[PDB]
């Protein structure tokens, strides 16, 4: 359930849309179904990657060693481009793809 | 103006939890007009703070009180008038996080504030509407005139 | 011209310290004051010692090390000489050092005590300042200290025997009032002698706009120069040093120009 | 073995410039003043006499190695007033109070002398 | 082996002290009082004197 | 082990966790004696965190001046309480025990070997995968 949550696209709530993306992209995202299609397999290819890493992780430890720090590259680039958490994104989800 | 923020508050506790350092005091106080929470650490040595006290809170981008950005360097020798002279505490901060009620669908209609002036932390909760003026990694000015 | 309008107070004055106040100055100046009085206030001691005859059970340069530590005569001779580096002479004159000699034999059963009454000077107003005595060195029969020493201006930035000071005692804000210093239990501290606070209370109340103004000072002499002869010399040298270094500081900037 | 003369911390060898100025290009009105075989003793007057001056936006002195013998004076002035004037006014403002306290403090050697 | 000129710390001379110092000993004096006694006040001074072995006795009792 | 193999040791540590305390301020005199040991500073002094009744630097500030580049880092305090990351003010620290270094400056928290040591995670070590070893060369000699 908090997989589904916080990793599967929702292009169906046009309120959270509206929120997070730009006027010109939610219509993007709700109008054509090759966009959403493309989310939807974004999801299936999470959910595949999801258990590939139950096999290799059985023990549910989530800590890892892997070459780039993710999460800070995301700090680095919200501080250099002077990101606002607030408003709505103008990233159309597809280019994140 | 260059005002970000301005009310009255009334100091509850001066150190709940206990006193952390010698010399910084953590001010919770509450407005009277906008019910605005505030939680303030203040130099406690030079600025001394006593439980009841009330201060006019000033929370603004410049000092200048002309529009004029200050640019976040020491300038002692500017002459130049500024908005500091009404005040006896004025502290050099920038805030670095903005939190609110906001969900998924609905915006926020409670929003924090937090400001690190040097490593002093302070924190604004209250209506949205009356912490709009505030951007994270924004400089802003605290300035602090104690009320008789 | 932001210069400071110094005042002293000289609460005690003895032939062997002084004892004034300071006000009115900051504490960078007041702290290189402290300072001259130790390392660069001159005076002269023995430099150069030459062993002709050692018989005793100390070593030659053991004798030599004692010979320079001890303090001659220096209150007005110093102003006079020259250092021998600036002086145009050979290696020693009369004009930048004082000549000495040391010429001890034993021959009673009596232990024979080399002491600095046993230095004999060329110069009447350079003599040790004993003249107890300072002990040099203990003779048995049969044992002869013979050597020849040659006393040379100096200060204690080079060598602590140019060191006129025997403890610089060095204070400011007894009361802590600016509270440069955190007492963790201030009960615990012993007043200052210069405090002014009751005995109820142990720290002065905390002074924001407060600053080091008052300096409190106890400059004990060794004996080569008068206490109050320590504190002028530093003045004027301190002085001395800002103003060779201005005349520097003019040719750089007419050289830059 | 490696000992170095006890009058290297004071005297310059042959050559060696007692004080050199260069301009600070970080910024403007900025000059670093490199002061050879000084040490705290005139670092420190220097520096606590540049801050009293208005003009004067930055004073700071270091001694870079205690075991070399040179000081920098960092002084930044504000645009009407030359790092270089800052120091010289410096200077002598010391020189003014040193003079002063030696006359004042002969006066009270003769006063406690006298009774 | 032999009292020290000065005090290792402060510079203080004291090795015209230290026959002054045996003889207030010999006076049933204490060491503090000697101490005192001799003006030394300084617990660095008091040190030097409080703390001196002389060596040179013995040395001086091997014939040269 | 993909870490740095050096930090900030005896004095330097000790020192640097009382000097980021919250309640460090330094005079105008003081807090230019300190850059005079900083070889990266750019010759600007910052606006003091406290304007009146007297200008003082915070320790933190100054310290904000050593950190190289603009790097991000989020490290706790040794005495970091455990419940006060589940408490009302996890974003605004107490005991001032949350270590947040944002766009290169020391925001809040207390510096200790948790953040400047041979960890990784260490301040010291974004340094080094941010702004590589010539500026975290710097960065070691600058704090000392
Ligand atoms: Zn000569
Ligand atoms: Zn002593």
């Amino acid at each position: 359930k908090a997989f589904e949550k916080k990793f599967r696209f929702d292009y169906t709530n046009e309120r959270a849309l509206r929120r997070t993306l730009q006027e010109d992209l939610v219509k993007d995202v709700l109008s054509n179904a090759h966009i959403q299609n493309e989310l939807e397999r974004e999801f299936e290819r999470m959910r595949e990657d999801r258990e590939v890493l139950r096999v290799i992780f059985p023990t549910g430890d989530s800590k890892v060693v892997l070459p780039c720090n993710l999460l800070r590259m995301i700090w680095n680039a919200q501080k250099i481009f002077h990101i606002n958490p607030r408003l709505p994104s103008d990233l159309h989800p597809i280019k994140v793809v | 103006a260059g005002i970000l923020f301005e009310d009255i508050f009334d100091v509850k506790d001066i150190d709940p939890e206990g006193k952390k350092f010698d010399r910084v005091s953590r001010l919770h106080c509450e407005s009277e007009s906008f019910k605005m929470d505030l939680i303030l650490d203040v130099n406690i040595q030079i600025y001394p703070v006593d439980l009841g006290d009330k201060f006019r809170l000033v929370i603004a981008s410049t000092l200048y009180e002309d529009g004029t950005l200050d640019d976040g360097e020491y300038n002692p020798t500017d002459d130049r008038p500024s908005r500091a002279d009404q005040f006896e505490y004025v502290m050099y901060g920038k805030v670095y996080r903005i939190e609110g009620d906001e969900t998924s669908t609905e915006a926020a209609t409670r929003l924090s504030a937090y400001v690190s002036y040097g490593g002093l932390l302070m924190r604004l909760q209250g209506d949205a509407n009356n912490l709009h003026g505030f951007e994270v990694d924004s400089r802003v000015y605290l300035l602090m005139k104690k009320l008789a | 011209p932001y210069a400071n309008q110094p005042t002293v107070r000289i609460t005690e004055l003895t032939d062997e310290n002084v004892k004034f106040i300071i006000e009115n100055t900051d504490l960078a100046v007041a702290n290189s004051i402290r300072r001259v009085f130790i390392a660069e206030v001159p005076i002269i001691a023995i430099d150069w010692v030459q062993i002709d005859a050692n018989s005793s059970v100390l070593h030659d340069e053991f004798i030599a090390h004692r010979l320079g530590l001890i303090p001659l005569t220096s209150d007005d001779i110093v102003d006079k000489l020259q250092y021998s580096r600036d002086c145009t002479c050979e290696e020693f004159c009369p004009e930048c050092s004082v000549e000495f000699t040391l010429d001890v034999r034993c021959n009673e059963d009596q232990t024979r005590h080399v002491t600095s009454r046993d230095l004999i000077s060329n110069s009447p107003r350079v003599i040790p300042v004993t003249s107890d005595d300072i002990l040099i060195v203990k003779l048995r029969k049969g044992q002869e200290l013979r050597l020849r020493a040659y006393a040379k201006k100096g200060f204690g930035k080079e060598h602590a025997k140019w060191n006129p000071t025997a403890g610089v005692a060095f204070e400011y804000d007894p009361d802590n009032a600016l509270r440069h210093t955190v007492y963790p239990k201030p009960e615990e501290w012993p007043k200052s002698e210069y405090s002014e606070l009751d005995e109820d209370e142990s720290q002065a109340p905390y002074d924001p706009n407060g600053k080091p103004e008052r300096f409190y000072y106890n400059v004990e002499s060794c004996g080569s120069l008068r206490p109050e002869t320590i504190v002028l010399s530093a003045l004027s040298g301190l002085k001395k040093k800002l103003s060779d270094l201005q005349t520097q500081l003019s040719h750089e900037i007419q050289s830059d120009v | 073995m490696n000992a170095p003369p006890a009058f290297e911390s004071f005297l310059l060898f042959e050559g060696e410039k007692k004080i050199t100025i260069n301009k600070d290009t970080k910024v403007p009105n900025a000059c670093l003043f490199t002061i050879n075989k000084e040490d705290h003793t005139l670092g420190n007057i220097i520096k606590s006499q540049l801050l009293k001056d208005p003009q004067v936006l930055f004073a700071g002195y270091k001694v870079p190695h205690p075991l070399e013998h040179k000081i920098i004076i960092r002084v930044q002035t504000t645009p009407d007033y030359s790092p270089q004037e800052a120091f010289t006014n410096a200077i002598t403002d010391l020189i003014s109070e040193l003079s002063l306290l030696e006359e004042r403090f002969r006066v009270a050697i003769k006063d406690k002398q006298e009774g | 082996m032999i009292i020290p000129v000065r005090c290792f710390t402060c510079g203080k001379i004291v090795g015209n002290k230290w026959e002054a110092y045996l003889g207030l000993l010999q006076a049933e004096y204490t060491e503090g009082d000697a101490l005192d006694a001799l003006g030394l006040k300084r617990y660095c001074c008091r040190r030097m004197l409080l703390a001196h072995v002389d060596l040179i006795e013995k040395l001086l009792n091997y014939a040269p | 082990s993909n870490r740095p193999v050096m930090g900030i040791v005896q004095d330097t540590l000790t020192a640097v966790r009382k000097f980021t305390k919250r309640d460090v301020f330094l005079e105008r005199g003081e807090v230019m004696n300190l850059l005079m040991f900083l070889s990266t500073w750019d010759g600007k002094v910052p606006q003091p965190a406290i304007l009146k009744p007297r200008p003082l630097w915070t320790g933190k500030q100054i310290f904000s001046l050593i950190i190289p580049g603009h790097i991000n880092c989020i490290r706790t305090h040794s005495t970091h309480p455990d419940d006060e990351d589940s408490g009302p003010y996890k974003h605004i620290s107490p005991g001032d025990t949350k270590v947040v270094v944002e766009n290169g400056e020391l925001i809040m928290g207390i510096l200790c070997k948790k953040s400047l040591g041979t960890s990784a995670g260490s301040l010291v070590h974004i340094s080094y995968l941010e702004m590589g070893h010539d500026i975290t060369r710097l960065f070691y000699s600058n704090i000392q």
